[PDB]
RNA sequence: GACCCUGUUGAGCUUGACUCUAGUUUGACAUUGUGAAAAGACAUAGGAGGUGUAGAAUAGGUGGGAGCUUCGGCGCCAGUG
RNA sequence: UGAAGACAUUGUCAGGUGGGGAGUUCCUUUAGUCCCUCGAAAUUUGAGGCUAGAGGAGAAAAGUUACCACAGGGAUAACUGGCUUGUGGCGGCCAAGCGUAGCGACGUCGCUUUUUGGAUGCGGCUCUUCCUAUCAUACCGAAGCAGAAUUCGGUAAGCGUUGGAUUGUUCACCCACUAAUAGGGAACGUGAGCUGGACCGUCGUGAGACAGGUUA
């Protein structure tokens, strides 16, 4: 385990603030004197309280297998990507959401794209590949993904017509059991 | 019969 | 071996639970009615029987778009121990190795010759240790691609 | 031979062990009907003579016959609901709407459900998916109510594999604190990091480490869990092989190992706690050599610490004495469940305060 | 959050600001109810997190980790003009 | 359609020395006093106790012991362990 | 000189981690003496210890994959054409032979498999001619074939050979006539007639979009 770098957490920032709107959110302090901190174990982020870092620290290297939540995985050319493990802190942050129907919540488990088809409500003015948290009609974070077009572009577009690009879905929990 | 009357869990409902 | 089964299963049943997921068609019709623009060919269809356990799992990105069909799965075989000169049929549990393919072995490919896992707990082979035998390899030594059937040699 | 024959002769020699003095032989013994049944339930039900004779030893005839049959009987589907995500009334709420058959275990648990059947996949479900509830056992319910974790604090489970105990921890640690959860096996590994993930849990370390070197790394937890590997008498029907691959060897192997297992747990946790200085030692078998011998033993050679109330609602108290083997009379405090009293799996707990 | 923050200052505030308050959320739970219904009924209490008045930002306190139990107080009150305040507010709640 | 290869990418697997040490972390001890109120373990002298199953029966445990005497009830032997 | 207070702070040892700083080039398995220590149970075990094989220039990055996506290159470019039909596969036993262990038919045993009775995801109609793998009509052989009604088989293409329900269509089943209401070929274009897309450009790429251009 160690810290990340200064390259590593610009990346990480650029895309976390692609899908969130507060990242000081993230890293203000709290209430005992302890703030959220971020490490790297083997390719993969983990956003980790800084008391749970350094207990932690104890653990040795080759023996520790995760930590706090899992963000995302640094790929083998220096490019961050998130997980559906990293959905729930872009649900409490989310710039733009959309949710979706029953009928379109299954097959976004299963991993397809969003539908006008099946979306039941919208964000108001989101542009074209932008970042939308995907719900269904309960409020429940079932995935995350950019947008295919705008607002406006989606509503006058055919029924049967991709609006939202899927990255992560909850079904990935059936992936790693 | 060895069978708790209060907290035995059944198999069909109720 | 088949009147222990029955009475087994005649007499231990109670009410379960029991259902099933969707098959990996229906999940690429679904995923299919998601995304619009069908690349040509994206879709092959393993032609060969498998074994998969499971029945709603997911599978990683690497495989993803391997379809083996409910009409191609196969779950028993009949295992034939040559020394207990006697054929039975068995239970798969996992598969091994395919002598042909990595990527047969990985989507449990049943061909000729073929090393799978067998649940050998019905024969009561007693080990030295003295314990029965709860899994052992067997080699699928028929063509099941031409045959309506797995047939297997115990390797004991 | 013929199993209704086999099954018949196991009735009548219930009976007469029942009624011996009344009704006997000329001058065959209880000895040579105790005999008869051995071998009857041994052929019927497919168990060793060791296992059978230890599970005949502990269980009166009657009974014997009920737990067998347990033993044979799948146990019932129940469902954890996360408290860190939801509610059960709106779980069930939500899974009745979608098609399934929910209703509350009963009194002891508010935050379990049982499923009667259902008409879609309960692992395909979005709540579930989105981590509301997790698919778990009665047996696994108890450990973590008689270790009730409160908020911040440092816990330790020292075989986690799974998740369903660390999760439950969590939710009652309402994701405060330090949760240590340490699994042997790095393949269960990623199923536990993965339920961890599922279900939300931002307060817990997974390690790999075999359990008895805690106190080397880190040690001083405020309350720890060990549901120490076992026989799995318990969950015979989850695993058939129980019924004829345990024998003495095993039994002598496997006790020892949960001897330094429980007594590395009272070494890792400390005795000056402000909020809890609680052991709690599980395990999902039935027999003595795995139960209640490794909590002599820990009374025995710590003297600085002291068994509790389980402050848990159901199940039998333990043996103060056995064949032969006279135990601390503090034994009868830990609890037992059986399945064919409670239909729980064959399941064992006790809880230690440290007080040095 | 302001309905909780809201409470506390209705609960130290003089009678007739008190009053506003609490009609002010009178009005709030009448518009947006299922949203707040939550703060109380105590079963629907989240169980992620803990309370924290003393926040910075209105999302660090978790709101619905905590119960509104300011009834038992302002019911109290030796105002009856609030007092019928809390009884309207209250079959609100429970006419939702 | 399909087969082989190359480049970039993704997913996965493996490697990435050793010795001290920053940092971080667990435990024990020390400064260090005066009291008071409770708790645990050490010191005796006493008092009361032992109900898994089967066994008539609530069998701490070990030892000898075939015969025991408020001289009539017990033993032993049979069980059951 | 005032405030807090036997708590902090601080210090010494034993340790854990150390992808950071400075310097230099331990565990696991195997076989053995039943040789030693620790732990357990009592009439036996587990972990270490020994002998010598096998695993793990160095925080810059490196190796690897019958896998995925994009881009590109090479080979191949149709294909069946004395083809096809009614009797499964696997293992054992027997087995004339060939051979001097190996190949091995017909059978028989074991699995599939047993002690109480919807599938389908180009179709349809008319006409000519031909085939027989014959539904009917003609003649025969057999059957507890009494009679009547039939069943199986043989020679026969001379002569005839539907409709309904349902379904996206077809079939199965099921229902009405009828003597019966058979199946096929017209040869890579199923005799004649009728009827019911790919190249570039730009912008992105965890992914597509363009009333952008061109083209058979």
């Amino acid at each position: 385990m160690r810290p990340l770098t200064d390259q590593e957490m610009k990346i990480v920032l650029d895309k976390l603030a692609n899908y969130m709107t507060d990242l000081k959110s993230l890293i203000a302090p709290l209430e005992d004197g302890d703030r959220y901190v971020f490490r790297m174990q083997k390719d993969r982020v983990y956003y980790v309280k800084l008391s749970i870092a350094n207990i932690a620290t104890c653990v040795a290297r080759d023996k520790l297998l995760s930590l706090g939540t899992c963000l995302g995985k640094m790929t083998k050319s220096g490019k961050f990507r998130l997980h559906i493990t990293a959905l729930p802190i872009l649900a409490q942050n989310a710039r733009y959401k959309i949710w979706v129907k029953d009928n379109g919540a299954q097959p976004f488990l299963y991993g397809s794209n969003i539908v006008k088809a099946h979306v039941g409500r919208w964000t108001e003015d989101c542009p074209e590949h932008s970042g939308c948290v995907v719900y269904n009609m309960a409020d429940i974070p079932l995935g995350f993904g950019v947008t295919a077009r705008s607002t406006a572009e989606a509503r006058r577009l055919d029924p049967t017509g991709i609006v939202c690009f899927r990255q992560a879905d909850c079904g990935e929990y059936l992936r790693d059991e | 019969s060895f069978a708790d009357p209060e907290v035995y869990m059944s198999y069909t409902p109720r | 071996i088949k009147n222990k089964r029955a009475e087994k299963a005649a007499r231990f049943s109670v009410p379960i639970p029991k259902v099933r997921g969707i098959s990996e068609e229906e999940m690429f019709k679904v995923v299919k009615t998601g995304k619009k623009t069908h690349k040509k060919g994206w879709k092959r269809i393993v032609t060969k029987p498998t074994f998969v356990g499971p029945d709603f799992t997911r599978r990683p990105v690497k495989y993803e778009r391997f379809i083996r069909p409910m009409g191609l799965r196969y779950k028993k075989a009949n295992v034939t121990h040559p020394t207990l000169n006697v054929t039975v049929q068995l239970p798969i549990l996992s598969v091994k190795k395919n002598p042909s393919n990595p990527l047969y072995t990985q989507l449990g490919v049943l061909t000729k010759g073929t090393i799978i896992e067998v649940n050998v707990s019905d024969l009561g082979i007693v080990t030295a240790s003295g314990k029965i035998a709860w899994g052992r390899y067997a080699q699928i030594t028929n063509n099941p691609e031409n045959d309506g059937c797995v047939n297997a040699v115990l390797l004991v | 031979p013929d199993l209704q024959m086999l099954r018949t002769r196991i009735t009548d020699t219930i009976r007469v062990l029942e009624d011996f003095q009344n009704l006997a032989e000329e001058g065959r013994s209880r000895a040579e009907y105790t005999n008869q049944l051995l071998k009857d339930i041994c052929a019927y039900y497919g168990y060793n003579e060791y296992l059978a004779e230890k599970l005949l030893n502990l269980f009166p005839p009657r009974e014997a016959f009920a737990f067998f049959e347990a033993n044979e009987t799948p146990r019932p589907v129940v469902i954890r609901t996360n408290t860190l995500r939801t509610h059960r009334r709106d779980l069930a709420q939500a899974l009745i709407n979608r098609g399934v058959t929910l209703e509350p275990v009963g009194k002891w648990s508010k935050v379990g459900l049982q499923v009667f059947d259902s008409k879609v996949p309960l692992g395909a479900t979005p709540e579930y998916l989105a981590g509301h509830y997790i698919l778990q056992a009665a047996s696994s319910f108890l450990p973590v109510m008689a270790l009730c974790p409160q908020e911040n604090e440092r816990c330790l489970d020292m075989a986690a594999a799974p998740g369903g105990k660390t999760t439950h921890m969590a939710a009652l640690m309402k994701n405060t604190g330090v949760i240590f959860a340490n699994d042997p096996s790095k393949s269960r590994a990623k199923g536990l990091i993965g339920n961890i993930h599922r279900l939300g849990v931002r307060n817990t370390i997974v390690c790999n480490y075999d359990a008895r070197e805690f106190p080397r790394v880190i040690g001083g937890f405020d309350r720890v869990l060990l549901d120490a590997p076992c026989s799995g008498t318990g969950v015979i029907c989850k695993d058939p092989s129980v019924k004829t691959n345990r024998d003495a060897k095993d039994f002598m192997q496997l006790p020892h190992t949960q001897k330094q297992l429980l007594l590395a747990a009272i070494d890792s946790c400390n005795h000056a706690s402000k909020t809890g200085g609680y052991i709690v030692y599980s395990t999902c078998s039935v027999c003595v050599e795995e139960n209640e011998e490794v909590v002599n033993y820990a009374l025995s050679r710590r003297p600085n610490v002291k068994l509790v109330e389980t402050g848990l609602p159901f199940g039998k108290e333990g043996f103060t004495s056995y064949m032969g083997k006279t135990f601390h009379p503090s034994l009868k405090l830990t609890r037992r469940f059986y399945p064919h009293l409670y239909n729980v799996d064959g399941f064992f707990v006790a809880k230690f305060k440290k007080i040095g | 959050a302001f309905c909780k923050q809201l409470m506390t200052l209705a609960l130290q505030v003089p009678e007739k600001s008190s009053q506003a308050i609490l009609g002010l959320l009178q009005d709030v739970v009448h518009t947006h109810g299922r949203k707040v219904a939550a703060l109380w009924n105590t079963e629907e209490r989240k169980g992620d997190g803990t309370y924290k008045p003393l926040s910075e930002t209105v999302e660090g306190s978790n709101p619905f980790t905590t119960t509104i139990w300011e009834g038992e107080l302002l019911r109290k009150h030796y105002c009856p003009k609030v007092r019928e305040g809390l009884k309207a507010m209250e079959k609100e709640l429970r006419s939702i």
